[PDB]
C-alpha cells in the first residue's frame, strides 16, 4: 500500500541573516548514551539523517529525564534558529469559544501525536537544523545530524503542521457535510448530528483516509470522553463550563497573590454572572515590585466575599442553536461596572461576561452602556457570526433624547428595554434657548498663577452678586467654582453666562460622574434644577456682566 | 502584457494587518466570490510561508442585490513605491470640478485581465475568516491586478488610455479622470442623452473585455456645478436680545481668526450692563455701522488661501441634528478650501452612524473630483462605535483615513 506524499512547504531564513552556529554543551556519558540511542531510532524512522562535516551549522541538544520513567527524552534548543527563521502565518492564534460550538449528538477526539514528526521539512531548509551529539571524552568528532521532518520546537512547525493537516482533511470534509471536524495541536475533534452507529463508521473512514498519508491514530477506546479538559473549559456533551476554580483564602495577599486572583476571576466571568474584580485590580498601580506585600482594602474583601456566592454552586452554559434568536442582557453594577449574559432561552446562558469603564476624567452611564454594547457586539460576531438582540436597562425615550441631542454620532443595534434597576437615565438636560423669566447669572473666575490665590463669583440681572476668595486654586478651578456658586444661589430655572471654554467642554460632554469633586458638585446642582441654559461669550471683549464680573474676580 | 516591474518602498516590509470579525452572511458571500475568482485564475490559495495579510470584507451596494468584495489596501498602498516612472501624477482635470454632470464608473473589473508581478503577489495576501475560529482562515493571494490597490490604475494606465483614445478623439469636450477603480466622466448635456452617450463609453470596455457577463451596469451621477458653498452669514433681525448679541459677538470673534477686519468693539458696547438674556436691546447706529462692515467683509473669499498637493487634506465633520451635517476641507487651520452642508441622507433617519458614514463617502468623492486625493477625516464619534459599524454602510471601493474627535468643539454653532 503506497503512501501519498505530503507536499513540502518552502521555508527561507530571514533576509540577510544566516543559520545558527551555537556550539554544543558538554553532556555526561549517560546523557550522551541516551541521545545516541534516541537518535539511532529516529534515524531508522527517517526523521533525521547523519550529515558530513560540510554542514557548518549547529543547534544545541540536551537530554532531560522523563518523569517516573527512567527513559531519557531528547530536546533541541531551536531558540537561536527561531530568531533567524522567517515569519509564518500563525493560524492557531484564536481558539473557539465553547458558547459558539453548535449542538452535536456525538463527539469523538482523535490523537494524531505521531503526525507532528511525520510531516516532511523543506529539502533546502534541513541543512539549518543540524545538531551535534558530543562524543565520550571529546576524543572523536560528534555525530552530526539534520532533521528531515518538522522538528519539535521549531518556529514554523505548528503552522506548517496545521496547514498540512488541513489539506489532508479537505476532501473528507467536502464529501461528508454531516461531519464537522476541528483541528488543534495533535487532536482532531469530530462531531456529527446523526446516530452513533453511523458515527463510528465515518470515524473509521477518517482513519483509513489518514492512513493514506502514513498517519495512524489509536483505535482502542480513547481515555478522553466528555467532558474534555481543553483550554481551561469542561466540554460535557450537552453543556460547558470553566474548569472549577477554588479561589483560595489568604491572610496576607501580595502582588503575585492578587495577580493570580485577577487572572483567575476574569476567566470565570465568562460563565459566572456578576463577577467583579475592579476593587481587587485597583490594588495594582505603579511599578511591578515582587517584594511588595501590599495591605488589602476593605472595599476589596466585601466584594471578594460577593464573588464566592457565585463561585460556590456550579453554573453551566449551553451550546449554540442557530435556529433560535441570540439575546444579550446588560446590568449596571456601579462604579463603572457592567455585567452581561448572552442566551437564547430563559434561565440557561450560553456565556456571561463583564465590561469595565475606560479610564477617563468625566463619563456617564449612557456612554458606558454604549461601549459595552459595541464590545458585546464585536465578541458575538466572533463567536456566533451575528449581532445579538439586546435587552437594555434604559427607556426607549431616554435613548432617543440622548442620541438626538448628543454632539457625537452614536448608535446601538436592535434592542428592547428591560425594567431591571438600576435604570440608566439622563440626570439633567440643558436648555436650547434662553429661559424667559429666569435670573441671568454672569459668572467668572480668575486665579493668580504665582500665589495660587484666586476669586470666583457672579453678577445677575436682579442685582444679586457674590465673590468668594479662594486659596490653592487655578484658572480652570475658579471658572468651575463660579458656575457652582451660580447654581447654588439661583432658583429652579436659571440662565448662566460664562466665558470658560474649559467649563463648556466639560458640560457639553454631559457627564454624570467625575474624578473632580468640583465637577461632581456642579452635577448635583444641575440635577436639582428645572431648567438650565448655559451660554458662552468670549472673554476680555468688554461684554457687560462678564466684563463687570471679570474685574471683580481679578481684583 | 505579462510584464509589471513593481516592488515595495525601500526599507518597508509587506502589510501584516489583522482581519477583523465578519458576520456569517459576509463570510459566505466572500467564500462564493473567492471560489469563483479562484476558478477564473484571479486568485490562488497560499500556504503559511506567506505571513502578510490585508483585511477583506463584503459590500452590498444598494444598486445590486449581490455582494461585492472590498479589500482594504490602505496599509499596502502606503508601502508600495510611488509610480512616477509611468506618470508623475497625471494633471488633475480642473475641468472636472467645473462640470454640470459628472458620472462615475466602476472599471475595476477591467484590472482583472492584466497579470501581476509574481514576486509581488505575496504582498496582496488576504484571509477569509471563519466563525468562532472553527476552521483555519481561507488564505488567497492575487494573481492579476487587485481592485483597490494603488498600482492597479498606475499599471493599467498604459492600457486604459488606449481603450479611451477613440472616445476622447470623438468628443474633446469630455474630460476623463481615473481614481483607483473609478472612472470620472463629465458632460454638459441633457440627462436623457447623458445616460445614452455614457453607454457609448460603456460599450468600449465590453468589446475590449471579450477579447452573466462582468461589466458595468450602474452610474452614480453627480452635479458638481450645483454643490454647496457655505459662506459666513450673520442674522438679519429688527429686534435683538442680549442673548442674540452674545451669539453674534461670539460668531464674529470666531470669524476674526479667518477675516482680519472683523471688529466687535461697537457690538460689545451694546452689552453695557448686566441685563437679562431675553431682554431686547436696541441697536445703536454705531453698532449697526460695525455690523455692516463685518457683513461686507464676509462677502469676500478668504485671503491667502491655496491648495498644496504636498500637504494632506483634512476634513472635519460636525453633527448638526435632524440629518444636517456640516463639513470643512482644509490643510491649514482657518484656511478652508471647501465647506458644505448635507441636509438629508438616504434613510438613516434613526441611524446616526449610517448618516456619518455616507457623509464621509460624499465628502471623499467631492475631494477626488476637486483634487484627485482623499482627505484625512476627523470624525465626531467614539472610535469603538465607528469601528464596529462603518463597514455595514460603506459603498465606495476606496477607503480614506480618519481620526476621532472626543472633545465637543465649540465652533459647532458657528457653522450652523
Ligand atoms: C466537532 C467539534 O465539536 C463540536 O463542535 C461540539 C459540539 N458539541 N460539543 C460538545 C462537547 C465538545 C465539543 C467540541 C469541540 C472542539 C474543541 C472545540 C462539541
Amino acid at each position: 500500500v503506497p503512501i501519498s506524499p505530503i507536499e513540502t512547504v518552502p521555508v527561507k531564513l530571514k533576509p540577510g541573516m544566516d543559520g545558527p552556529k551555537v556550539k554544543q554543551w558538554p553532556l555526561t556519558e549517560e546523557k550522551i548514551k541516551a541521545l545516541v540511542e534516541i537518535c539511532t531510532e529516529m534515524e531508522k524512522e527517517g526523521k533525521i539523517s547523519k550529515i558530513g562535516p560540510e554542514n557548518p551549522y549547529n543547534t544545541p541538544v540536551f537530554a532531560i529525564k522523563k518523569k517516573d520513567s527512567t527513559k531519557w527524552r531528547k530536546l533541541v534548543d531551536f531558540r537561536e534558529l527561531n530568531k533567524r527563521t522567517q515569519d509564518f502565518w500563525e493560524v492557531q492564534l484564536g481558539i473557539p469559544h465553547p458558547a459558539g460550538l453548535k449542538k452535536k449528538k456525538s463527539v469523538t477526539v482523535l490523537d494524531v501525536g505521531d503526525a507532528y514528526f511525520s510531516v516532511p521539512l523543506d529539502e533546502d531548509f534541513r541543512k539549518y537544523t543540524a545538531f551535534t551529539i558530543p562524543s565520550i571524552n571529546n576524543e572523536t568528532p560528534g555525530i552530526r545530524y539534520q532533521y528531515n521532518v518538522l522538528p519539535q520546537g521549531w518556529k514554523g512547525s505548528p503552522a506548517i503542521f496545521q496547514s498540512s493537516m488541513t489539506k489532508i482533511l479537505e476532501p473528507f470534509a467536502a464529501q461528508n457535510p454531516d461531519i464537522v471536524i476541528y483541528q488543534y495541536m495533535d487532536d482532531l475533534y469530530v462531531g456529527s448530528d446523526l446516530e452513533i452507529g453511523q458515527h463510528r463508521t465515518k470515524i473509521e473512514e477518517l482513519r483509513q483516509h489518514l492512513l493514506r498519508w502514513g498517519l495512524t491514530t489509536p483505535d482502542k477506546k480513547h481515555q478522553k470522553e466528555p467532558p474534555f479538559l481543553w483550554m481551561g473549559y469542561e466540554l460535557h456533551p450537552d453543556k460547558w463550563t470553566v474548569q472549577p476554580i477554588v479561589l483560595p483564602e489568604k491572610d496576607s495577599w501580595t502582588v503575585n497573590d492578587i495577580q493570580k486572583l485577577v487572572g483567575k476571576l476574569n476567566w470565570a466571568s465568562q460563565i459566572y454572572p456578576g463577577i467583579k474584580v475592579r476593587q481587587l485590580s485597583k490594588l495594582l498601580r505603579g511599578t511591578k515590585a515582587l517584594t511588595e506585600v501590599i495591605p488589602l482594602t476593605e472595599e476589596a474583601e466585601l466584594e471578594l466575599a460577593e464573588n464566592r456566592e457565585i463561585l460556590k454552586e456550579p453554573v453551566h452554559g449551553v451550546y449554540y442553536d442557530p435556529s433560535k434568536d441570540l439575546i444579550a442582557e446588560i446590568q449596571k453594577q456601579g462604579q463603572g461596572q457592567w455585567t452581561y449574559q448572552i442566551y437564547q432561552e430563559p434561565f440557561k446562558n450560553l456565556k456571561t461576561g463583564k465590561y469595565a469603564r475606560m479610564r477617563g476624567a468625566h463619563t456617564n452611564d449612557v456612554k458606558q452602556l454604549t461601549e459595552a454594547v459595541q464590545k458585546i457586539t464585536t465578541e458575538s460576531i466572533v463567536i456566533w457570526g451575528k449581532t445579538p438582540k439586546f435587552k437594555l436597562p434604559i427607556q426607549k425615550e431616554t435613548w432617543e433624547t440622548w442620541w438626538t441631542e448628543y454632539w457625537q454620532a452614536t448608535w446601538i443595534p436592535e434592542w428592547e428595554f428591560v425594567n431591571t434597576p438600576p435604570l440608566v437615565k439622563l440626570w439633567y438636560q440643558l436648555e436650547k434657548e434662553p429661559i424667559v423669566g429666569a435670573e441671568t447669572f454672569y459668572v467668572d473666575g480668575a486665579a493668580n498663577r504665582e500665589t495660587k490665590l484666586g476669586k470666583a463669583g457672579y453678577v445677575t440681572n436682579k442685582g444679586r452678586q457674590k465673590v468668594v476668595p479662594l486659596t490653592n486654586t487655578t484658572n480652570q478651578k475658579t471658572e468651575l467654582q463660579a458656575i457652582y456658586l451660580a447654581l447654588q444661589d439661583s432658583g429652579l430655572e436659571v440662565n448662566i453666562v460664562t466665558d470658560s471654554q474649559y467649563a463648556l467642554g466639560i458640560i457639553q460632554a454631559q457627564p454624570d460622574k467625575s474624578e473632580s469633586e468640583l465637577v461632581n458638585q456642579i452635577i448635583e446642582q444641575l440635577i436639582k434644577k428645572e431648567k438650565v441654559y448655559l451660554a458662552w461669550v468670549p472673554a476680555h471683549k468688554g461684554i457687560g456682566g462678564n466684563e463687570q464680573v471679570d474685574k471683580l474676580v481679578s481684583a | 502584457i505579462e510584464t509589471v516591474p513593481v516592488k515595495l518602498k525601500p526599507g518597508m516590509d509587506g502589510p501584516k494587518v489583522k482581519q477583523w470579525p465578519l458576520t456569517e452572511e459576509k463570510i459566505k458571500a466572500l467564500v462564493e466570490i473567492c471560489t469563483e475568482m479562484e476558478k477564473e485564475g484571479k486568485i490562488s490559495k497560499i500556504g503559511p510561508e506567506n505571513p502578510y495579510n490585508t483585511p477583506v470584507f463584503a459590500i452590498k451596494k444598494k444598486d445590486s442585490t449581490k455582494w461585492r468584495k472590498l479589500v482594504d489596501f490602505r496599509e499596502l498602498n502606503k508601502r508600495t513605491q510611488d509610480f512616477w516612472e509611468v506618470q508623475l501624477g497625471i494633471p488633475h482635470p480642473a475641468g472636472l470640478k467645473k462640470k454640470k454632470s459628472v458620472t462615475v464608473l466602476d472599471v475595476g473589473d477591467a484590472y482583472f485581465s492584466v497579470p501581476l508581478d509574481e514576486d509581488f503577489r505575496k504582498y496582496t495576501a488576504f484571509t477569509i475568516p471563519s466563525i468562532n475560529n472553527e476552521t483555519p482562515g481561507i488564505r488567497y493571494q492575487y494573481n492579476v491586478l487587485p481592485q483597490g490597490w494603488k498600482g492597479s490604475p498606475a499599471i493599467f494606465q498604459s492600457s486604459m488610455t488606449k481603450i479611451l483614445e477613440p472616445f476622447k478623439k470623438q468628443n474633446p469636450d469630455i474630460v476623463i479622470y481615473q481614481y483607483m477603480d473609478d472612472l470620472y466622466v463629465g458632460s454638459d448635456l441633457e440627462i436623457g442623452q447623458h445616460r445614452t452617450k455614457i453607454e457609448e463609453l460603456r460599450q468600449h470596455l465590453l468589446r475590449w473585455g471579450l477579447t452573466e457577463p462582468p461589466f458595468l451596469w450602474m452610474g452614480y451621477e453627480l452635479h458638481p456645478d450645483k454643490w454647496t458653498v457655505q459662506p459666513i452669514v450673520l442674522p438679519e433681525k429688527d429686534s435683538w436680545t442680549v442673548n442674540d448679541i452674545q451669539k453674534l459677538v461670539g460668531k464674529l470673534n470666531w470669524a476674526s481668526q479667518i477675516y482680519p477686519g472683523i471688529k466687535v468693539r461697537q457690538l460689545s458696547k451694546l452689552l453695557r450692563g448686566t441685563k437679562a438674556l431675553t431682554e431686547v436691546i436696541p441697536l445703536t447706529e454705531e453698532a449697526e455701522l460695525e455690523l455692516a462692515e463685518n457683513r461686507e467683509i464676509l462677502k469676500e473669499p478668504v485671503h491667502g488661501v491655496y491648495y498644496d498637493p504636498s500637504k494632506d487634506l483634512i476634513a472635519e465633520i460636525q453633527k448638526q441634528g435632524q440629518g444636517q451635517w456640516t463639513y470643512q476641507i482644509y490643510q491649514e487651520p482657518f484656511k478652508n478650501l471647501k465647506t458644505g452642508k448635507y441636509a438629508r441622507m438616504r434613510g438613516a433617519h434613526t441611524n446616526d452612524v449610517k448618516q456619518l458614514t455616507e457623509a464621509v463617502q460624499k465628502i471623499t468623492t467631492e475631494s477626488i473630483v476637486i483634487w484627485g486625493k482623499t482627505p484625512k477625516f476627523k470624525l465626531p464619534i467614539q472610535k469603538e462605535t465607528w469601528e464596529t459599524w462603518w463597514t455595514e454602510y460603506w459603498q465606495a471601493t476606496w477607503i480614506p483615513e480618519w481620526e476621532f474627535v472626543n472633545t465637543p468643539p465649540l465652533v459647532k454653532l458657528w457653522y450652523q
